């Protein structure tokens, strides 16, 4: 019993509390944790490795779910049009709701006792982790839905079938537009981006897609881009009172805030309109995330910076210099060393002080440590692991948009203009959107431009 | 593998045709590198009390959080060159990517 116990005995490895702790002065408490499920278990053969439950495609798979028993209930099949299915109890402002979820010990509940408002179900069981992350998920149903309308008026004769996939192909790919034409150049900066995503030739079956383990501790440098609060914004882009600014630790699991509290729309504004949280050696993670992760919905509140060096040893992770040799990159051994790999002896000095050798420095701890490369948000190690990954799910996918014989060159044409500030005009009440880069502008009026100007996709290619 | 067909399917089977479950749900991560366990094969450094990697005490991970990580909330930077929304995408994206699932 992981939730509540404190002795080690698997599945459990609970993180001890060290003297003069901040937060918990009882040492006999406990961090919880569970161990990520072996890939073979039991065995005294193979050597410890886990799994992923999810596709490693860019393939919208949060959206359209992994598995196929999922993926049917996940759509609206009482007609043919190819939707997928909506909130039957709520809608926002007249726009579509995610349907509710039918869990067992539903977490959303235990976040507002007299609202009753459960959890979202959609393609990945997260998305009402945050009400940012509900209202992104929100978003893409809203656009498959429009899009197996505009395709239904198109093409009458095309099946519930044919409407699902084609728009769910459509989806799809601009997941995959904005991920690599906009994301990841302001992720790595440009010399990464040329280094590791050189120019798309063509699929090579050959390029192995699968996720590999340490990714799924290097992508969390993400949670040091964590702001403390969720921002919400009116229709002039000012503070929606009286609650614009609600910490982090009050809005995990709060599904009743997008239901109850002006839907997404003040959301995906206040996203578009704050900065991000940068990245400092000093500064590295907040502590609504740090102190109080779940703490609404647990028996006390959890470390994640912490949770994710313990997941990395949980997983049998190498340490930042096995990685950084795998790079290519130089291993320092001493503080000074160290000091000049991080341009900062002060936290070389600090490294050194809980590890003893930068052989054991935990990789998310490592890697969010490094100095930002120019136009980007990670240093050389991350760079390198996030690169190698995204290059091996675009040339290791045969679906990938811009491989022959996927779309044609038409449906390309067209797919190059869209945008993910033209889906916010296309699926919601705003009128006024970020200008592209969505990822760099967040100052409001400077970087905003009415919907009117950004262009809408144009179907006329998938005409039959 | 059927020798054509127009759309993905759910679980990303059949996207390599060569190795068909190669990026499809419910399999076991691929390793860049070997594996590194207390035991050489199970046990995570940190199990076991008094045992140490590659000469040194394993540090706790809460006592690494608290020394490096945190810092005062009001301190906070904000990024001039990027929006929340870069930070909302990028855990949308991880959710297309990897879940781990746990006993
Ligand atoms: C851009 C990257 C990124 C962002 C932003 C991000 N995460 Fe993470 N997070 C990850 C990845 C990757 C994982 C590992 C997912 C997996 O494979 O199970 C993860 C794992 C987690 C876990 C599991 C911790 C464990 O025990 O190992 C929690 C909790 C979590 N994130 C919470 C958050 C919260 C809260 C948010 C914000 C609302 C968030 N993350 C935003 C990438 C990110
Ligand atoms: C196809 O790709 C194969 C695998 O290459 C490796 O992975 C890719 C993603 C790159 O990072 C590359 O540098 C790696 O070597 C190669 O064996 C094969 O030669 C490639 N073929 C063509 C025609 O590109
Ligand atoms: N691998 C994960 C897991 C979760 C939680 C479970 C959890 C893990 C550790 C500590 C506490 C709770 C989850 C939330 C909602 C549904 C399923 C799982 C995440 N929440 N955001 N990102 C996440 N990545
Ligand atoms: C049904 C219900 O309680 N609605 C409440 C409202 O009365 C209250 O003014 C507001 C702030 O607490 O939150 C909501
Ligand atoms: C197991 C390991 O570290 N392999 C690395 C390899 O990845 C790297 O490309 C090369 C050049 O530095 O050196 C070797
Ligand atoms: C399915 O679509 C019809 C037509 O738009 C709608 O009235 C119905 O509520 C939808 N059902 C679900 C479960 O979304
Ligand atoms: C919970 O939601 C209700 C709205 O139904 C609101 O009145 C109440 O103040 C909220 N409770 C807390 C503690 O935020
Ligand atoms: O210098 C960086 C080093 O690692 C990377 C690869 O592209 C190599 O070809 C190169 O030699
Ligand atoms: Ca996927
Ligand atoms: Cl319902
Ligand atoms: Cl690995």
């Amino acid at each position: 019993n992981c939730e509540t116990s404190c002795v080690q005995q698997p599945p459990c490895f609970p993180l001890k509390i060290p003297p003069n702790d901040p937060r918990i002065k009882n040492q006999a408490d406990c961090i919880p944790f569970f161990r990520s499920c072996p890939a073979c278990p039991g065995s005294n053969i193979t050597i410890r490795n886990q799994i992923n439950a999810l596709t490693s495609f860019v393939d919208a798979s949060m959206v359209y779910g992994s598995e196929e028993p999922l993926a049917r209930n996940l759509r609206n099949m009482s007609n043919q049009l190819g939707l997928l299915a909506v909130n039957q109890r709520f809608q926002d402002n007249g726009r579509a709701l995610l349907p509710f979820d039918n869990l067992h010990d539903d977490p959303c509940l235990l976040t507002n006792r007299s609202a009753r408002i459960p959890c979202f179900l959609a393609g990945d069981t997260r998305s009402s982790e945050m009400p940012e992350l509900t209202s992104m998920h929100t978003l893409l149903l809203r656009e498959h839905n429009r899009l197996a309308t505009e395709l239904k008026s198109l093409n009458p004769r095309w099946d519930g079938e044919r409407l699902y996939q084609e728009a769910r192909k459509i989806v799809g790919a601009m997941v995959q537009i904005i991920t690599y034409r906009d994301y990841l150049p302001l992720v790595l900066g440009p010399t990464a981006m040329r280094k590791y995503l050189p120019t798309y030739r063509s699929y090579n079956d050959s390029v192995d897609p699968r996720i590999a383990n340490v990714f799924t501790n290097a992508f969390r440098y993400g949670h040091t881009l964590i702001q403390p609060f969720m921002f919400r914004l009116d229709n002039r882009y000012q503070p929606m009172e009286p609650n614009p600014r609600v910490p982090l630790s009050r809005v995990f699991f709060a599904s009743w805030r997008v239901v109850l509290e002006g839907g997404i729309d003040p959301i995906l504004r206040g996203l578009m309109a704050t900065p991000a949280k940068l990245n400092r050696q000093n500064q590295i993670a907040v502590d609504e995330i740090r102190e109080r992760l779940f703490e609404q919905v647990m028996r006390i509140g959890l470390d994640l910076p912490a949770l994710n060096m313990q997941r990395s040893r949980d997983h049998g992770l190498p340490g930042y210099n096995a990685w950084r040799r795998f790079c290519g990159l130089p291993q320092p051994e001493t503080v000074g060393q160290l000091g000049t790999v991080l341009r900062n002896l002060k936290l070389a000095r600090k490294l050194m002080e809980q590890y003893g050798t930068p052989n054991n420095i935990d990789i998310w701890m490592g890697g969010v440590s490094e100095p930002l490369k120019r136009k980007g948000r990670v240093g050389p190690l991350l760079a390198c692991i996030i690169g190698t990954q995204f290059r091996k799910l675009r040339d290791g996918d045969r679906f990938w948009w811009e491989n022959e014989g996927v779309f044609s060159m038409q449906q390309r044409q067209a797919l190059a203009q869209i945008s993910l500030p033209r889906i916010i005009c296309d699926n919601t009440g705003i009128t006024t959107v970020s200008k592209n880069n969505i990822f760099m502008s967040n100052s409001y009026p400077r970087d905003f431009v009415n919907c009117s100007t950004l262009p809408a996709l144009n179907l006329a290619s998938w005409r039959e | 593998c059927p020798e054509q067909d127009k759309y993905r399917t759910i679980t990303g089977m059949c996207n390599n045709r060569r190795s068909p479950t190669l990026g499809a749900s419910n399999r076991a991560f691929v390793r860049w590198l070997p594996a590194e366990y207390e035991d050489g094969f199970s046990l995570p450094y940190g199990w076991t009390p008094g045992v140490k990697r590659n000469g040194f005490p394993v540090a706790l991970a809460r006592a690494v959080s608290n020394e490096i990580v945190r810092f005062p909330t009001d301190q906070l930077t904000p990024d001039q060159e990027r929006s929340l929304m870069f930070m909302q995408w990028g855990q949308l994206l991880d959710h297309d990517l990897d879940f781990t699932p746990e006993p």
